[PDB]
RNA sequence: GCUGCGGUUAAAAAGCUCGUAGUUGGAUCUAGGUUUACCUUGAAUAAAUCAGAGUGCUCAAUACAAGCGCUUGCUUGAAUAGCAUCAUGGAAUAAUGAAAUUAAUGGUUAAGAGGGACAAACCGGGGGCAUUCGUAUCAUUACGCGAGAGGUGAAAUUCGUGGACCGUAGUGAGACGCCCAACAGCGAAAGCAUUUGCCAAGAAUGUCUUCAUUAAUCAAGAACGAAAGUCAGAGGUUCGAAGGCGAUUAGAUACCGCCCUAGUUCUGACCGUAAACGAUGCCAUCUCGCGAUUCGGAGGGUGCCCUGCCGAGGAGCAUCCGGAAACGAAAGUCUUUCGGUUCCGGGGGUAGUAUGGUUGCAAAG
C-alpha cells in the first residue's frame, strides 16, 4: 500500500511523478520531441503543394479506393497525405497545387476505412472544397 | 454465544487458559517446599527449576531439569507455599 | 592508492603474453610470494626459497611444501587419511 | 509491530459489533482509548465498559449496544482547522443529522460539534456513527 | 483458470520433491505428483493356482507373491486407465473408488 | 522467542505475577540478597545466572521486588559492572565460534548466512549501547580482534 | 487515485535474505470530591480580477453613478472578505530535557514487542567434512550351453559359432541411495533421504532468569541463489544435446530403434537467470465450527490410551463476508474507503527491440 505518515509528502510527490511518465497522454504531451515528429509542428492547419494522387484500397470489410493527394507542406518542406472530401473533388485538385491542409479529428491517427492518412484537404487552389462541391465557386 | 461474561470467567476455563490469554495473566508455577527422607531440611524450590538445586550441608540433589516442571528425586516429597 | 584496477602483481608483464595467461599465471605469482604461518613457531614468515622448498624467518625450519603454495590439497588428504588411520 | 491501539480497538469493536456479541474485549488500554470510548458513550454508542488492571497496558472490556454503524480511525492524525471542519465532517460522516468526529484539542477530546461550539481547531483522532 | 486447489500435486510445506520414472514411459514424475499404486498378486495366475498346486512336490506348499509399487505418470495413467477425468464435483471426491 | 530474523511466532515468555509484595515465607533480608548477588558476581556469574540460581535454590521469585532493585544496576551501584554487557558479550563470542568454524570448513553456506546475521545484530546491538552511552564512543566491532576482547 | 485506483487468473509482489538513508513506532506522571510541533485570536499584507450592497446607464455586460427641491440649496453612495514572520491564549496529541541545613533524598512498569542466557533418553532428509554399507548398470575372469540375442506397431541398423544372449561364482570403475516415503519434517529461498564419527548453527516448547524500546519495512549497498552454460584440473558407469545410421513418411533435418561427442560426477573459480509459483511482499491485530496430523508441555491411566487440555507449525471439510466470476478463513473486517512500510501497473504491439551506460572470459545479465 501507499505511505500514509504525516512526514511522507516527499515521497507521495517524488513517487507521482515518477509514475506520471507511465501515461500515455502526460507522456505525449511532454515528450519533447512533439514538435520535431509532428508534420505540423503543434498547428492546426498548414499549407503545401501537391506532388501525385493515390487511391488507397479501404480497410476490410468496405471495398473502394479513396482518392487522396500526396502534399508537401510550405512550412518544413515534409511530405504528407492529404484527403479530399466529397464526391468528384479529385477532379479539383491537379498536380502542382497549392493546398490548405487540416488535422482530420482524431488528432494524428487514421480515420475510417483511409489506412495511414490523418490529413484533410480543407482549400484547394485559395478555393473551399467544400464550395467547389457546392458549385458556389469554381476552380481559379 | 453472543452473551458471554468476559469480566468474570469461568474458573475451569480461566485454569484451563494459556497463562497470557487470561483476563489477568498469572504464571503456572509455584515455589514448594521439599522434604527429603533423612536430613528432614525443608527446602525451598521452584517448580521448574532448570539447575540442580542441592542440599545445603545434605548435599544430594533434589530435583532434575527437563523440558517442563523439574522432576523431583525419588523418595522426596514437596508441599506448595502460599 | 590502488595503482592497478585488477592486474596486480602480474602488471610486470605489461600488455604481453595474452589476459588469459597472464591471469592464471597472476594466482601462483601471488601464492609463491604471498608468506604463510609457520606451524613450529605459529608466526607468518614462511618464504619461499626455491620451487618446492620454504624457509620460516624465525625458527629456521626449512619444510618441502608446493611449488607455489606452502601446502597442497593432496598432502594435506594424504596427512589426514594417515591421521585417522593412526586414530583408528 | 503494533503502532495504532485505537486502530486496533475500534477494529476489535467493530468485528464484535458485526458478530453481534454483546461484549468486547480491547487489549492495551490507553487514555485516548478511554476517552474515545466515554464520548461513545456519552453519545450512547455503546453500553458501560470497565477497565481490567493487570500492572501493565491493561485491557477494556466494552458492552456494545448494538446501535453502532461503524467506528473507524483516521491515521494520519492531521491537523483540523475551524474552517475545513465542515468540509471534513461533509466528507466524513453519512449525514448532517447524525454521526460524531472525534478531535484531540488543547482542551481535551470532543467530538466536532463540541469543537465548533468552542470555536476550537485540532489533530483528528477519528469517526463513529 | 485454476483446476485443483492441490495444483494436481501432494506438495506442502516443502520447496522441491525428487522426481520418480514413470513405470510406463519412463517420464520424469513428481513423487507426490505422480500416481502410485500399491499391487499385490498370487505369483501364479487364479487360472494355473490349481495346476501348480497338483504339481507341487510338498504335501503343503504356500504360494508366493508378487508385490510391486508401481509409480505412474499422468499422462501413462490416464492412457492405461488407471485413473479416468471426472465431473467438476466428483473432482474433489478423495475417497479411494470401490474395489 | 519473537521474531526478528527469523520467521518464528513463538508465544513462550515468563508470566510475572500480579502481587509486586513480597511473599510472607520469604525471610531473606533486602540486604542479605544483595550480599548473595555480589558473592555470586565476584565469583563470576553474570545477572542473568545469577537470577536463575537465586530463583531456583533460594526462592527469590524477583530480585526487583525483594530487593527493591535491578541486578545490572545494583552491580553497577557498587561497581562491579562489566566491560561488555552481556547480550552483546554473547553474540560477538558467537560470531567469533562461527568464524572459527568456518576458517575450518569453508562450505558451509549457511554458516556464512548465519555470521551475516549475527554481525548485523552485534552492529545494530553496538549501536544503541553507543546511543546509551553504555560503550566508549569510539567502540567498533574487528572481526581480527574479537576473539581476545570477547575472551 | 493525498482525499481516492489496482497487483492469484485481466497490466502489475523483486527468487530470497541482510542493510544505510527515508518512513513509521507499545503502555506509563493531578485524577477526583524548559523547548519545540499543532490549534485559536490579533498585528504588517498596491491596486485591477474573483466572491460580495446600492443604483431602471431603457435592461444587462457594464459603469460607479445618482436622487430631491426650486434659481443664491441640502444630502449623498463609490462597501464588506479574501505561504512565511511576529504576538496572545490553549497544554490534549507527537517529539524533547532533567538528579545515576534540610528531604520519603534521586532509576516508571517489565509489552500475548524485541534481544540474550539456562533446560532438555530435546526435534529435525537443516549445513559442512571424513567415513561404512547396499544391490543395480557397465566391463571383465572362470566354468556350461548350444543358436540365436537385442529391439519394434512391424521391422531394420546392431551383436552372435572367434561361441553371443542366458545361467553360477568372483573382480574393477563410476554413478545413485529403491522399498520405508506420508496433503510427514527441516531450511530465508534455491533445496535436503544409505551407516557412523566430528564441527558450528537453529526452531518450537518450559521459564516468578537477564537488558529495557534496543523495534517494523527498507533507495544505495551486500550474501545466497535449480538446471543449463563458461574456465582449469581429476574422472569417466549410466544416460545423453550436437553428430551418424535403421525405420516411418509425399518429405521427416522429428516423434520410434541403434552407436555415440560435449555434458551428466568431484575439486576450485565464473554466470545470476527459471511456470525461482501459493502466478498471492513483509510486520501487527480482529472475525467459526468440526475432527484428524508433527513437535514440546500440563494432568491422569495402563511404548499406547484418555483430558470438547495449552502453545507452535502444516493442512482438510463448517463457512460471516468479499469477489466479474473461478473461487478466497483470506483474496474478509473498503464509497461505512484512512494500522505501518517496500516494490510494481496505467489499452494491444513496436519491444525487453534500438541507442547510451554498466557487469561478464563468453553466453548473456
Amino acid at each position: 500500500g501507499k505511505p500514509k505518515g504525516l512526514c511522507t509528502a516527499r515521497k507521495l510527490k517524488t513517487h507521482r511523478q515518477e509514475q506520471r511518465w507511465n501515461d500515455k497522454r502526460y507522456k505525449k504531451a511532454h515528450i519533447g520531441t512533439r514538435w520535431k515528429s509532428n508534420p505540423f509542428g503543434g498547428a492546426s492547419h498548414a499549407k503545401g503543394i501537391v506532388l501525385e494522387k493515390i487511391g488507397v484500397e479501404a480497410k476490410q470489410p468496405n471495398s473502394a479506393i479513396r482518392k487522396c493527394v500526396r502534399v508537401q507542406l510550405i512550412k518544413n518542406g515534409k511530405k504528407i497525405t492529404a484527403f479530399v472530401p466529397n464526391d468528384g473533388c479529385l477532379n479539383f485538385v491537379e498536380e502542382n497545387d497549392e493546398v490548405l491542409v487540416s488535422g482530420f479529428g482524431r488528432s494524428g491517427h487514421a480515420v475510417g476505412d483511409i489506412p495511414g492518412v490523418r490529413f484533410k484537404i480543407v482549400k484547394v487552389a485559395n478555393t473551399s472544397l467544400i464550395a467547389l462541391f457546392k458549385g458556389k465557386k469554381e476552380r481559379p | 454465544p453472543l452473551a458471554v461474561d468476559l469480566l468474570h470467567p469461568e474458573p475451569q476455563r480461566e485454569i484451563r487458559c494459556h497463562k497470557l490469554k487470561r483476563l489477568v495473566q498469572h504464571p503456572n508455577s509455584y515455589f514448594m517446599d521439599v522434604k527429603c527422607s533423612g536430613c528432614f531440611k525443608i527446602s525451598t524450590v521452584f517448580s521448574h527449576a532448570t539447575t540442580v538445586v542441592v542440599c545445603v550441608g545434605c548435599n544430594t540433589v533434589l530435583c532434575q531439569p527437563t523440558r517442563g516442571k523439574a522432576k523431583l528425586t525419588e523418595g522426596c516429597s514437596f508441599r506448595k507455599k502460599q | 592508492a590502488k595503482r592497478t584496477k585488477k592486474v596486480g602483481i602480474v602488471g610486470k608483464y605489461g600488455t604481453r603474453y595474452g589476459a588469459s595467461l597472464r591471469k592464471m599465471a597472476k594466482k601462483l605469482e601471488v601464492a609463491q610470494h604471498s608468506r604463510y604461518t609457520c606451524s613450529f613457531c605459529g608466526k607468518e614468515a614462511m618464504k619461499r626459497k626455491a620451487t618446492g622448498i620454504w624457509n620460516c624467518a624465525k625458527c629456521h625450519k626449512v619444510v618441502a611444501g608446493g611449488a607455489y603454495v606452502y601446502g597442497t590439497v593432496t598432502a594435506a588428504t594424504v596427512r589426514s587419511t594417515i591421521r585417522r588411520l593412526r586414530d583408528l | 509491530v503494533r503502532m495504532n491501539v485505537l486502530a486496533d480497538a475500534l477494529n476489535a469493536i467493530n468485528n464484535a459489533e458485526k458478530r453481534g456479541k454483546r461484549q468486547v474485549l480491547i487489549r492495551p488500554a490507553s487514555k485516548v482509548i478511554v476517552r474515545f470510548l466515554t464520548v461513545m458513550m456519552k453519545h450512547g454508542y455503546i453500553g458501560e465498559f470497565e477497565i481490567v488492571d493487570d500492572h501493565r497496558a491493561g485491557k477494556i472490556v466494552v458492552n456494545l449496544t448494538g446501535r453502532l454503524n461503524k467506528a473507524s480511525v483516521i491515521s494520519p492524525r492531521l491537523n483540523i482547522r475551524l474552517n475545513d471542519l465542515e468540509k471534513y465532517t461533509n466528507t466524513l460522516l453519512p449525514s448532517r443529522q447524525f454521526g460524531y468526529l472525534i478531535l484531540t484539542t488543547s482542551a481535551g477530546i470532543m467530538d466536532h460539534e463540541e469543537a465548533r461550539r468552542k470555536h476550537l481547531g485540532g489533530k483528528i483522532l477519528g469517526f463513529f456513527f | 483458470t485454476f483446476k485443483r486447489r492441490n495444483h494436481g500435486r501432494n506438495k506442502k510445506n516443502r520447496g522441491h520433491v525428487a522426481f520418480i520414472r514413470c513405470t510406463n514411459c519412463g517420464r520424469c514424475c513428481p513423487k507426490d505428483k505422480a500416481i502410485k499404486k500399491f499391487v499385490v498378486r498370487n505369483i501364479v495366475e487364479a487360472a494355473a493356482v490349481r495346476d501348480i498346486g497338483d504339481a507341487s512336490a510338498y504335501t503343503q506348499y504356500a504360494l508366493p507373491k508378487l508385490y510391486h509399487k508401481l509409480h505412474y505418470c499422468i499422462a501413462c495413467a490416464i492412457h492405461s486407465k488407471v485413473v479416468r477425468n471426472r465431473s467438476r464435483e466428483a473432482r474433489r471426491d478423495r475417497n479411494p473408488p470401490p474395489r | 522467542m519473537g521474531r526478528m530474523h527469523n520467521p518464528g511466532k513463538g508465544m513462550a515468555k515468563s508470566a510475572i505475577p500480579y502481587r509486586r509484595s513480597v511473599p510472607s515465607w520469604q525471610k531473606m533480608t533486602a540486604e542479605e540478597v544483595q550480599d548473595q548477588i555480589v558473592k555470586m558476581a565476584k565469583k563470576g556469574l553474570r545477572p542473568s545466572q545469577i537470577g536463575v540460581i537465586l530463583r531456583d535454590s533460594h526462592g527469590v521469585g524477583q530480585v526487583r521486588r525483594l530487593a527493591g532493585n535491578k541486578i545490572f544496576r545494583i552491580l553497577k551501584s557498587k561497581g562491579m559492572a562489566p566491560e561488555l554487557p552481556e547480550d552483546l558479550y554473547h553474540l560477538v563470542k558467537k560470531a567469533v565460534a562461527i568464524r572459527k568454524h568456518l576458517e575450518r570448513s569453508r562450505k558451509d553456506i549457511d554458516s556464512k548466512y548465519r555470521l551475516i546475521l549475527v554481525e548485523s545484530r552485534i552492529h545494530r546491538l553496538a549501536r544503541y549501547y553507543k546511543t546509551k552511552r553504555q560503550l566508549p564512543p569510539t567502540w567498533k566491532y574487528e572481526s581480527g580482534t574479537a576473539a581476545s576482547l570477547v575472551s
